[PDB]
């Protein structure tokens, strides 16, 4: 496999500019936090009397 | 409808180049050169 | 390791370039940084295979070694304080009346 890639260097640098092409369409939609969703759900009740 | 229209048209034509320039990243693997896949590229406008 | 496999052997491939002979010497400010370097990382490896000897021979020495390490560890990890997440200057003042 790396001696399949040492004759097809083209091949190879498709290879690295579809992974980056990938990713920096990625990047233009993808949501930024700071932390992941963590808070745990939380139902209150109230009642009056 | 009327409040979606405006966001469904624009995108359109950007996908076209996208798939353009992956089709001939494709061609270049495929064909082991940067040259050639231009030839194919070329055949596009007499389908249209 | 999937670079590592298809791009990287393939840059190996074409992007250097082959020239090792005896016919190029080369002189530059640059060049004499690098080939001091060279020589210290060599002094480097040989004191670094002497020592690998010394304590091959010596097993008392390295049992030693190994045990203070293993009991400062321990000692640390009991002496080290706990906490959660560091605390932040987020630039607001909340007050309690
Ligand atoms: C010694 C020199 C070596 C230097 C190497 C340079 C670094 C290489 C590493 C590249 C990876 C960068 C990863 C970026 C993550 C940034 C995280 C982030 O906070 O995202 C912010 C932003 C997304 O949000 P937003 O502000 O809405 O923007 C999108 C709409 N414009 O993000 C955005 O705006 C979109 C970002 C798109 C990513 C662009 C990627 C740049 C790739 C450059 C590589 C070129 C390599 C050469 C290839 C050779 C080709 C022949």
């Amino acid at each position: 496999m790396a001696q399949f890639f040492i004759h097809r260097p083209i091949f190879a640098w498709v290879i690295a500019l579809v992974i980056m092409l990938a990713g920096i369409l990625t990047l233009t939609k993808m949501p930024i936090a700071q932390y992941p969703t963590i808070a745990p759900p939380t139902v209150t009740i109230a009642a009056t009397y | 409808l009327s409040l979606e229209e405006r966001e469904s048209g624009a995108q359109a034509p950007f996908l076209y180049a996208l798939s353009l320039l992956i089709v001939f990243l494709c061609l270049a693997a495929l064909y082991e050169s940067w040259s050639i896949p231009f030839s194919v590229l070329l055949v596009v406008p007499l389908g249209v | 390791l999937i670079v590592a496999l298809t791009f990287t052997p393939a840059l190996c491939a074409t992007i250097l370039k082959q020239h090792d002979p005896n016919k190029e010497p080369s002189n530059n400010i640059f060049a004499r940084f690098f080939r001091s370097f060279n020589n210290g990382f060599d002094r480097m490896s040989h004191s670094y295979q002497n020592g690998v000897s010394r304590m091959l021979k010596g097993k008392i020495f390295s049992g030693v070694l190994y045990a203070v390490v293993v009991a400062l560890l321990v000692f640390l990890f009991q002496k080290l304080p706990s906490s959660f997440l560091p605390e932040e200057d987020q630039g607001v003042v909340m007050t309690l009346v």
